[PDB]
């Protein structure tokens, strides 16, 4: 979850829910007639909410990606990234190898110093 | 005075090569398994078309769906039916 | 279903607005006649991959914006499409890990 | 044998994804088929789902973690208690709402600033 | 569903070891 | 619920008498209750079952904006139905009509779901690459420091001698 | 889809934060801090 | 009608290495005891313990009398040739861990006074093991004591 796409899905469903809620409120409750003010306030609030939801859906649509970046542009970039990841792997391996050799040398040197110091006693 | 300074150099290089070998172990595990991308996308669709590995977004306890097979899928499968 | 009351209707209001939400919108993007596999059909080249890796491409590598701030796919965009205090918060498109 | 292999395939895949269930695990523990060692040879045999070309088919994923957990055998002497099986169920379901809680945290952290 | 009976002397030596070297938690 | 007992009876044996794993199926299976035949498209098309309002120009963002505006205008026309003639036939069409529109607004954005999927792989790879190089550089800096550390200690030792 | 080319990715699984116990009402306790010499103390105790 | 997001990192954890780290480990930690230590890791930890033991011995005032020491496999093997065998080993870091007295042995033997049996029963050897372990936990200059 937590994507712009799930936000857009929930916004569209909230639009449909505001449609059903707006009709079910503004038909069930009203002042009778003449051949109330709370109902008028309800109508204004519902219209404002529907407009805001529409604007948000439009903004999220603008936000997602274009009809450029077709799937082949993703695939070729993926191929190039696999090659460069191989090269980065071998480079990391080389630096680790040099560090390992240096570490084994200094370790053996320190062991020999300790052996001499214990043998002198 | 040779010993103590050689020891602190040894310790710093030891932690450095240790973290580097951690990342190298993870790279070598990734080297063992290499799958085509469309197989990963297809399997991700089968794993999360119905909410099997990640929960539905509006879930309250008492909802029937579960991340395990469920009683109905068990009682209606080939395993429950065809042997009984 | 049968009855909607002030408190319950206001509950519907706050729940719907918390689910949903001077311009500060994204810069508009036109139609794109050059697309890489079907439309323009570029033989696999190299400028396109270098643009998709390093440069700023506003349809592919991110979402651009008025006031200039660039946002790639892993970031969350804060905007205000209305003239209110309420801010739209577009979540990240990818959500790495 | 095409039909025998087909039925063995489908029946085994429903069995392992069924074995994702902690409640079916408690049923198998209390009804006591775990102490049979034909069953432990079967559970050693079922680890061919870990291959990628066989895990391509497992729609319910957790089965494999519990399948490793079944091979331990101190595990199968356990799970006869319903309290530990209920605990495993609570942990599975509470892990399952993970990304949802990540969504809630991210939306509130965006909401405050 | 032993003790070889020279352990009296070793034991007295253990008591002398307890006194000459006390335990320290 | 049951336990496959014939194959577990088969498994208790020695020698080579136990059985091999079954071969992979590349056709219709019957797992659970649905079929889940392989080689399925991730997004099964809209032409299999319902109408299709949009041509092959299919520039997704424009048609999504079009479908948003069409949903709102058909809601306004449903309000015109409820004002003028509630007993008309058209409202049934109208209560079907925007339903079809809502289906398309879901069906387009589900077509962003493979793309999003592919794209998250791409950024994961980029982040993966970057982290490797960062560790490399980190380690090399440590290596350099260790080298010069050893050097200055060696630079100290004939000065003791 | 429509016969999109597949390329062999080899993605490192991100194993940074491993949840140990999921608490009731949220609040996971990520137990391992991934230490270095305490690994030596663990494996020295376990021998 | 809507299709939820594809949850790729779980599928990456499936298809590359066929398991699931993502589940709370309190299942396996509460029910199952931890896995027994293999080989390799054993040899590496023993080698690191040998190095730590060398560096800890060169700092402490070791008894220079007749205690020839061999760091053999994480065990310093303090053995005076006449009478006494000790095996010592540190558990954790270099500065502050005390010593463990893994095996104590008495080399003094006469097969006639002790009537063809050992001079000291394992009861008394274990008693001296506790006493010298306590005086190691007194945390003085330990090896002299």
């Amino acid at each position: 979850m937590a994507d712009r796409l799930t936000q857009l899905q929930d916004a569209v469903n909230s639009l449909a829910d505001q449609f059903c809620n707006a009709i079910g409120v503004l038909q069930q409750c009203g002042p009778p007639a003449s051949f109330a003010n709370p109902t008028e306030e309800y109508a204004q609030l519902f219209a404002a909410l529907i407009a805001r939801t529409a604007k948000d859906i439009d903004v999220l649509i603008d936000s997602l990606p274009s009809e450029e970046s077709t799937a082949a542009l993703q695939a070729a970039s993926l191929y190039k990234l696999e090659e460069e990841n191989h090269e980065a792997a071998t480079c990391l391996e080389d630096v680790v190898y040099r560090g390992d050799m240096l570490l084994e040398k200094i370790q053996s040197a320190l062991a020999d110093i300790a052996q001499s110091q214990l043998k002198t006693r | 005075q040779l010993q103590k300074q050689l020891k602190e150099a040894e310790q710093i290089l030891a932690t450095a090569v240790y973290q580097a070998k951690e990342k190298l172990k993870s790279i070598e595990k990734a080297r063992k398994g290499a799958i085509s991308s469309e197989e990963i996308i297809k399997y991700a669709h089968r794993i999360s078309a119905s909410n099997a590995v990640c929960a539905p977004l509006t879930w309250v306890p008492g909802d029937p769906r579960r991340p395990y097979p469920t009683d109905l899928e068990m009682r209606s499968g080939l395993l429950g039916q065809m042997n009984n | 279903l049968s009855r909607n009351e002030i408190i319950q209707s206001y509950l519907s209001r706050q729940s719907s607005l918390l689910s949903s939400s001077a311009r500060q919108l994204h810069v508009l993007v036109p139609q794109s006649p050059p697309t890489d596999l079907p439309g323009l059909t570029r033989e696999v080249t190299q400028d396109d991959l270098d643009r998709i890796q390093a440069s700023q491409w506003p349809g592919v590598n991110g979402c651009q914006d008025t006031q200039g701030n660039w946002y790639d796919w892993t970031q969350c965009i804060s905007l205000d499409p209305h003239g209110d205090d309420g801010r739209l918060n577009i979540l990240p498109y990818v959500c790495l890990d | 044998d095409d039909a025998g292999n087909r039925l063995r395939f489908q029946l085994e895949l429903e069995f392992v994804q069924c074995l994702a269930n902690p409640n079916y695990l408690n049923f198998l523990a209390q009804r006591g088929y775990f102490k049979d060692k034909a069953f432990v040879n079967y559970l050693k045999y079922l680890l061919y789902w870990k291959d990628p070309e066989y895990a391509k088919y497992l729609k319910y994923p957790q089965c494999l973690h519990m399948l490793e957990l079944l091979q331990y055998e101190h595990f199968r002497k356990e799970l006869v208690n319903a309290q530990c099986a209920k605990f495993i169920d609570e942990q599975q379901i509470l892990h399952w709402q993970h990304y949802s809680r990540k969504r809630m945290r991210l939306q509130q952290a965006l909401a405050e600033q | 569903f032993s003790s070889i009976f020279q352990r009296q002397r070793v034991d007295a030596l253990l008591l002398d070891l307890r006194q000459k070297f006390p335990p320290k938690f | 619920m049951q336990y496959i007992k014939e194959y577990t009876d088969e498994n208790i044996q020695e020698g080579l008498a136990p059985k091999p794993p079954p071969p992979i199926k590349d056709s219709y299976m019957m797992f659970g209750n649905q079929f889940q035949c392989d080689d399925l498209i991730i997004r099964p098309l809209e032409s299999q079952g319902i109408e299709r309002l949009h041509p092959m120009q299919f520039d997704h963002k424009k048609e999504l904006r079009k479908l948003n505006m069409s949903i709102l205008i058909n809601f306004l026309d449903l309000l015109d139905i409820l004002i003028r003639s509630p007993g008309s036939i058209k409202r049934e069409e109208k209560l079907e009509d925007l339903k079809l529109l809502f289906v398309h607004v879901h069906h387009l954005i589900n077509e962003y779901r493979p793309h999003q999927a592919r794209e998250t792989l791409r950024v994961m790879m980029e982040v993966q690459k970057r982290q490797r190089l960062e560790t490399a550089e980190r380690f090399q800096k440590h290596l350099e420091r260790v080298i010069e550390m050893i050097q200055n200690c060696l630079a100290s030792l004939p000065d003791d001698l | 889809m429509s016969g999109v080319r597949a390329v062999r990715i080899s993605i490192e699984s991100a194993c940074e934060k491993q949840v140990h116990e999921v608490g009731l009402d949220g609040t996971e306790t990520y137990l391992p801090p991934l230490s270095m010499s305490q690994n030596l103390a663990r494996l020295a105790q376990r021998i | 009608a809507r299709l939820p997001s594809f949850a790729i990192p779980y599928a990456i954890d499936v298809l590359t290495t066929g398991s699931y780290p993502r589940l709370p480990t309190c299942i396996r930690d509460k029910i199952i005891p931890p896995d027994p230590i293999t080989k390799i890791e054993k040899q590496a930890t023993l080698h690191q313990l040998n190095q730590i033991l060398r560096h800890r011995l060169v700092t402490t005032d070791l008894p220079p009398q007749l205690a020839n020491l061999t760091v053999a496999n994480g065990r310093v093997k303090f053995r005076v040739e006449g009478e006494f065998e000790a095996t010592l080993t540190v558990m954790g870091d270099d500065p502050d861990v005390p010593w463990r007295l893994l095996k104590l042995e008495i080399l003094v033997e006469d097969k006639e006074t002790g009537d063809g049996r050992a001079l000291v029963h394992s009861m008394q050897i274990s008693f001296i093991h506790q006493l010298v372990q306590s005086r190691l936990f007194a945390d003085e200059k330990p090896l002299q004591d």
